[PDB]
């Protein structure tokens, strides 16, 4: 399991150049490319930019590309994203993440930090609450193909408010490493279906279904599950 | 309602006119014979000459025989065609018996009439208390003998000089023999083809290594069919194996019928039959026995709907053929090679082999090897 | 003259494999106006009946070149069919001593480099551990060299031996101060073999293991670091040079998905061989198109099983286009001799002695072993 | 007034088809040839085959040829027919030229084409510095060689083991070879017939005495006409004599004409001619040359009054046969065997022979022998 | 049946000889009604043309049996003519190794008695002096026995060597204490040989000559009586037994005067052989007449030179009559085997050493040498 | 040359048995038979008897066979002839002789003695007298064949009055041994001829010719030869 550190979320001056430091501890960007994603409060996450494994070509955001530039060092394993003409709407929560395709254990996003200066899928049921020891099925309908290049290309990531996001299931064939979640895609899955058995108190989070089959991998509305006491 | 005339085919390779002569002799004595209650059915072969078999020609012959509607197949394979033909019999459910070298692992629908020389050779090597010798071999008949020799040498600490002579000419043979004599190596085990063995013996007697003090072991199923006359004069230690016993009423009856034969009608009749001809005759005998057994159990075998393409999109196996296979491994005949019996896999059990040693008066029996009593010397 | 789209067939063993992903990526890397259309098929590596059924089906389809794998059972059948029907075959599997020039082998021979490595260390008595389902030509060469040079070789089959046999062999070896072993098998079986070696008996002093295979870093020799156990291995693809590093970077940063699930584990050399096979096929067809030679089929060829075995006219020209391909790809320089096998290659010899990965020299066809 | 067609007869024995074909080829080349000034007369033979030549058949053939009216007779004799035929040519004044074994003392009207091997063998024995060896011989070609070997051994103190193998079969040959090897006798001089020499060499290589350390001397006028191939591989010391040289323009012209021949009309043309065939061809050449020389000295030959009975009450010598006998010894020709020179008695003088030694690379020239310069090695 | 007079031919060498006188005396002894009429012819035993002319003239005259002598030049021709024309020949000359059954040899073989005598005295190194014009079969047997028993034999031809060669041989022999000599030739030549031996060479110390012939007392060896000179001769005819003494007395007191001048004073054994030949011819013809078998000439013999041989039918029976003859004569028992040569004879071995004539034993075919 | 002694010639009584002792000194009768002959004064010699070499059968005289019996011992080599009814005419000169056919040297007759109690040949000239150094030819005509059994069978013996007889020539092929006389039979010899060259004083004797071809060998009238001074 790789380790990602992202701390120092604080307010910034109006219009000043703000930088967020993200560290890939115990690893390097040479093996897996690092990508930053921008998410707002009560809104889906959007890819703020991507990098290359060899640190050759770096991608940018689909909404505000030229407004932010991210520089990363693989040998130092440290990434900093600077910006110009930062506004109130531009001060979104930028979180780094390691590449999910390298490994399930390597599919560990950063801690994430917020400052105060895509994939179209519908996940149901929006509200879920079951006791410990129960099984629940969540279905996310999508408009694109159910499976891209034979196997499925849909992922579900369970993120909590104030906690680091974790990718529960990836491509319906490789679930989360370290802690194997029972919820994973199976069958034909015209709607991406995940059956969790059992849920726990630590699993009280919103699982957003991002369809990696449709470029790019962006979290949708998601489905929130809790732990009934 | 078993019809009298079956449509059995046959497969033969180059330099196999002697075994073809034995096959035609056996089909003649089966086809025209008295005691019609012992053979109420006729036999007509469907032969195919292959001309230095590769896999393509063997596949074409098998497909032609399948299109012709064969019941069993009498075939021969080299190293480069043992697998695929067997694989065909592993898919089309067509029983097949060979006089070629036995192999392990396949089993199913292929039977090998040639018994394994592994146990007899290992027992003879252990009885002679050999520790250091040169094993000359070829790769044309598998690698079972070489692997067994390596395993025995590893488990016993023997010093085996394994030399392959597949791509050796006369000058290389002479150079190898002289270099081996330079290293004071006088103990030899030779396991090659009949022509290769004849060439090796000719080069040995040409160099001058047939004098007393040199030991040679012939790793073949036949010993009297090899021209060994100069080694008698030289007095070299020659020990070989024999499968067919000439002092048998059935063998001497075949010898009388062989000397009764014509010259040009059946080629190769000038020479006494080798072990392969004996295996071919035993194959025809076991074919007749297994068809009589199929008659006995009142099972009707017919191939009418299973006469389609050689290779189709689904598998097209013969429904009764499995039963035929079940019938063909349960025989208790006594032929030229002794009691012919098989197991679930197909190898031969309870077979008697004779160890011959060449001396001044000629070859003579020293003992016999079985698979229960091992080697017993008289 | 030459149509822009031409069909090629594939005898792939399994659909979920790293070789399949390398095949797809290498086919997706094509930009030239000659284009390759894949006709992959998934059958048993054994069971030559099914393999020849698919061969006849593909020949009825009308493919030009076939890329596939084989074992010892189906190598002779494929060689004979490609020599009779005059259909070009390109394979990354093991080479054989006897084969026609119309089959192409990408795996370099390891029958002479092993002898030179053994001669370097002045070995006289050792235990050879070979796999039966791999080809006994290398064992034949080792035995002939041992007989000529008066060596002691204990030849052991992997499937024949067992636990008690391994224990008796190791207690026999431990009685001798100099304990020398060579092994040769595929890395998938060699991993379990090395695990059996490490989790039962402590290696310690001696035990100069020689891993006779084209891939060295593919083997997880982390438990072979506990004490002694000097390793001498061979490597074909070295992931530091400019062209392999660029190729691996393009593979890693591509958006082609690569559907064969995780394609990393330990990059395997068979994937590099598959990439080089696609590269040689594409470049040879491009060069054949550059010479303005008609290769269009004059009708249909549904004569896989027919009593006239007349081959198609331009197949010899297709083989001529394949006996000349040349470029620096993942495995290095690629070249073929008259026999149609891989020649003119360089193997990096890597030896570890309780320190780490260290290269001690290289092997060349003409220069033999050059220490460094 | 020389007659264009002479009535020359000929005599041949069993196993003499090669020499008969050489004689027929020589007659063919002499008769139908250009340059009629070089051969203004024709030749028709009167050939009689004798079938195991005792004295009665030879006498009958000689009397038949005498009744026919022959001029010169080309004949061959064994030990049992050398004397009487010579006697038949002594009183009747008929010249007779043979390629058979040389003899001394009779002389008169007998000409011998085979040169004496006594001097060459004695010189080679003296050069090799031998003092103890085994002389294997037979009585079919006289006793001159045996007597010479005995005389040289007496004068030099040699240890010669003289063994006759006239009535020895294969088992006796093997027993003799083994007993001789028991006595550490590795030096041999063999002088037998061609078939006897072949059988002796075959038994020697069968026993195993062709290895290095054994010395054999072939006492024959030819060395390349015997099958010596296993001795090359064995490396045994083999030394022999050769009479004809294949690097001679006349000899290679004959070889070129011999390769352009049929089979059934000229049997036994598959091999290069032996020394006897070369002697026959040289005899025909010297016969034509002496007829031309008789024509040159302005004397007319004829035979019409001396054509009566073979056995008459008085002696009837040929009147012009003395001139023919004188002319036969005055020839100065060069043929296949070299310069053909005759003396007052008849034995060939002033000739050349070659010495060949056998090893791995094959036989090659070691030196030459003349009757004036003795043996000179190159 | 059988006519009272039957004609026999003779190939005698010289009319003025003791053999002719013995022939005439033996023919004069015939009193039986079968009468042998003689046709004698005198020729040199050489120039085979003349001798076969005489043979053909006798055959045209119509003889039944021919008695004569032959040498090495005419033995083969006479043997072939008698084996082809089926004419019975009886000779007292030397026996040969190879001959047909239709020729009868009266001289017993000396090829085995000489070997036994040499084996008696334990001889290892000796000089063997032989005559070329006598037959080399005895020399061949001696050489074969020497090669088998590892002897040293110095073979010397009489006509080849000269006086200087004899001096060289004797001075080489004198260097060794135990010098041994075997000689074999006819007595007429042996007399001159022995005179050469006594003329200048010492005949004293050592010098154990073994005279290999049939008549020991024939040779005048009174000069050999000087000192030492032990000689071991063979004798066939004994002038002491009752029947030879009676026949010699009848020869002494003969009413008819014999031919020549003197046929006494050490008479030759060949005269005894001629007497035995006449006796066996007479006994054979008498026994044939007693059996009542027709032997009359059914026409004319014709000539030797005919394209069909056509042998006379009863001639083989004549040979049969020559085979079962058995009695005692001057030479002793006269018996013939299947091959037609004399067998089962007793040879008296007489060895003298400075004392006088003394018999030491005898030789028989079945008993080998029995000393006495 | 054999030696024969015969001495003791003297007168005897009328009718008494006489004995003449003939000794063969230095030899024996075993090798050669001994024969006694009787010759009267002035008359030809007659064979008184012959013996055998083996001393088995002894012959007698052709005129008076039973009147005289001769006993000879070969081992003693002594011969003695006895007679009965001896008259004046029966007292003739008895002379022994060794066999002439054994040898010419053995053809030595005895000395011969006289007491006082065939071949028809004409020899010419009867009277011969020549000086020393001359040659003489004497011809002896006969009635039988000139040659018997190939060669001739006539002989001439020179005997003197009062001296022992000596055989000069025998069978025209073997003359007298010891002293080789030049007179011997030669040529065809229809009459027995012998050319003496030269004659001597010791050769003054009468030469009698006996035809051995005509049985028996008896001396005829002969021819007398002398030496002229
Ligand atoms: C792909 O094809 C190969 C070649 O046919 C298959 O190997 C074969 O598998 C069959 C099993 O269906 C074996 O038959 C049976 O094996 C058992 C083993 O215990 C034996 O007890 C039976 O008597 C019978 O022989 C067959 O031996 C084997 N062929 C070999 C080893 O050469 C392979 O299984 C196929 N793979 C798949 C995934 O279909
Ligand atoms: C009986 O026949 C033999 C031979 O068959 C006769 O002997 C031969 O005699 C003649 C002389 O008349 C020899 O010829 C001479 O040879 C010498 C050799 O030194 C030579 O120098 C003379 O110029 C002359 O040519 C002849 O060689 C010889 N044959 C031999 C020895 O084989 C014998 O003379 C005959 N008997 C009678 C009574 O004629």
């Amino acid at each position: 399991e790789v380790k990602l550190l992202e701390s120092g979320g604080g307010l910034v001056q109006p219009g000043g150049s703000l930088k967020l430091s993200c560290a890939a501890s115990g690893f390097d960007f040479s093996e897996y490319w690092m990508s930053w994603v921008r998410q707002a409060p009560g809104k889906g996450l959007e890819w703020i930019g991507e990098i290359n494994p060899d640190s050759s070509s770096i991608d940018y955001t689909p909404s505000l590309k030229d407004k932010i530039i991210i520089s990363r060092d693989n040998a130092k394993k440290t990434l900093y994203l600077q910006l110009s003409k930062v506004r109130s709407e531009d001060t979104a929560l930028y979180y780094c993440a390691r590449p999910r395709g390298n490994y399930v254990v390597m599919d560990y996003w950063g801690q994430g930090t917020s400052v105060t200066v895509n994939i179209v899928l519908t996940q149901s049921p929006a509200s879920l609450a079951v006791s410990l020891g129960q099984r629940a099925t969540i279905s996310c309908r999508a408009s694109e193909s159910v499976d891209s290049y034979g196997s499925s290309f849909v992922h579900w990531y369970q993120q909590k408010p104030g906690q680091p996001p974790k990718l529960l299931i990836f491509l319906a064939s490789k679930l989360e490493s370290g802690v194997p979640a029972r919820f994973s895609g199976s069958g034909s899955r015209t709607d991406f279906t995940l059956t969790i058995d059992p849920v726990e108190a630590d699993d009280a989070a919103t699982y957003y279904c991002q369809q990696t089959n449709e470029d790019p991998y962006t979290f949708g509305g998601g489905t929130k599950l809790e732990i009934k006491r | 309602a078993f019809p009298s005339s079956v449509q059995i085919g046959g497969l033969f390779i180059r330099n196999t006119d002697q075994e073809y002569t034995a096959f035609r002799l056996a089909i003649f004595l089966h086809n025209t014979s008295p005691n019609a209650s012992e053979a109420p059915f006729n036999l007509v072969p469907h032969v195919d000459n292959i001309e230095t078999a590769n896999s393509f020609a063997v596949t074409n012959a098998f497909c032609s025989q399948y299109s012709r509607g064969v019941f069993a197949i009498f075939g021969l394979y080299d190293k480069r065609s043992v697998h695929t033909l067997t694989s065909f019999c592993s898919a089309l459910h067509i029983s097949l018996i060979t006089p070629s070298f036995p192999t392990e692992g396949e089993s199913q629908f292929v039977l090998q009439l040639r018994p394994s020389l592994r146990g007899a050779l290992l027992s003879l090597l252990d009885h002679y208390e050999w520790n250091c010798f040169v094993f000359l071999y070829d790769t044309d008949r598998g690698y079972s003998i070489l692997q067994a020799i390596m395993e025995k040498a590893g488990q016993n600490g023997w010093h085996v000089s394994a030399i392959c002579v597949e791509n050796f000419n006369d000058v290389s043979y002479r150079q190898l023999l002289e270099e081996l004599d330079r290293r004071q190596e006088k103990k030899f085990v030779i396991d090659c083809e009949i022509e290769r063995l004849q060439n090796i013996l000719e080069q040995i007697v040409s160099v001058g290594k047939h004098v007393k003090g040199y030991h040679y072991i012939i790793a073949n199923l036949g010993f009297k069919d090899i021209s060994l006359e100069r080694f008698i004069h030289g007095g070299a230690n020659v020990t070989g194996f024999q499968l067919v016993d000439f002092n048998t009423p059935m063998v001497t009856k075949l010898m009388d019928r062989w000397k009764k034969l014509d010259q040009r009608e059946y080629p190769g009749s000038e020479t006494p039959p080798k072990y392969t001809s004996a295996l071919t005759y035993d194959g025809v005998l076991v074919m007749a026995e297994t068809f009589r057994s199929l008659r006995r159990q009142k099972i009707d075998i017919s191939r009418r709907g299973n006469a389609g393409d050689c290779l189709a999109n689904p598998a097209a196996p013969w429904g009764q053929g499995i039963d035929m296979e079940r019938t063909l491994k349960q025989v208790r005949i006594q032929g030229l090679t002794g009691n012919v019996q098989f197991d679930h896999y197909g190898r031969r059990v309870n077979y008697t082999m004779d160890v011959f040693e060449l001396k001044s008066t000629g070859p003579r029996k020293v003992g016999y090897w079985n698979d229960m009593d091992k080697l017993v010397l008289i | 003259n030459f149509p822009n789209n031409i069909q090629i067939g594939g005898l792939f063993p399994n659909q979920q494999s790293q070789e399949h992903a390398a095949f797809r990526f290498a086919l997706s890397q094509l930009t030239e106006p000659p284009k390759l259309l894949p006709q992959i098929d998934i059958v048993n590596i054994s069971d030559s009946f099914e393999m020849t059924y698919r061969f006849c089906s593909q020949f009825s389809k009308g493919v030009y070149a076939i890329f596939g794998f084989y074992e010892r059972r189906t190598v002779n059948m494929l060689t004979s069919f490609c020599g009779a029907l005059h259909v070009c075959f390109i394979t990354p599997s093991f080479p054989v001593d006897t084969s026609n020039q119309f089959v192409l082998q990408l795996r370099p021979e390891l029958q002479e480099a092993l002898i030179s490595i053994i001669d370097h260390y002045k070995w006289q008595t050792f235990v050879y551990i070979y796999d039966a389902d791999r080809g006994l030509s290398v064992l034949q060469r080792v035995l002939d060299t041992a007989a000529e040079k008066n060596w002691q070789v204990t030849a052991v089959n992997i499937l024949t031996t067992t636990e008690e046999g391994y224990r008796m062999l190791f207690q026999d070896l431990e009685k001798k101060k100099e304990r020398l072993v060579v092994v040769d098998c595929e890395s998938e079986r060699l991993n379990a073999i090395l695990g059996q070696i490490v989790k039962l008996e402590k290696n310690g002093i001696g035990y100069h293991y020689i891993l006779a295979n084209l891939g060295f870093m593919d083997i997880d020799l982390n438990k072979f670091k506990e004490s002694g156990a000097n390793v001498t291995g061979f490597q074909l693809v070295n992931y530091t040079d400019t062209i392999p590093a660029r190729i691996m970077q393009q593979w890693r940063t591509s958006d082609s998905r690569d559907h064969t699930r995780v394609d990393w584990k330990r990059p395997k050399y068979t994937s590099a061989l598959t990439y080089d096979g696609v590269k040689v096929m594409a470049e040879a067809f491009q060069s054949l198109r550059r010479q303005r030679i008609d290769i269009s089929r004059r009708g249909n060829a549904g004569d896989c099983l027919a009593n006239p075995a007349v081959p198609w006219g331009q197949g010899i020209d297709i083989q001529r286009a394949l006996q000349q391909v040349r470029f620096e790809g993942l495995t290095g320089n690629v070249q073929f001799n008259e026999k149609g096998r891989r020649t003119n290659y360089t193997l990096h010899v890597i030896e570890m002695k309780h320190d780490g990965i260290r290269k001690i020299g290289y092997w060349n066809e003409d220069d033999k072993f050059v220490p460094a």
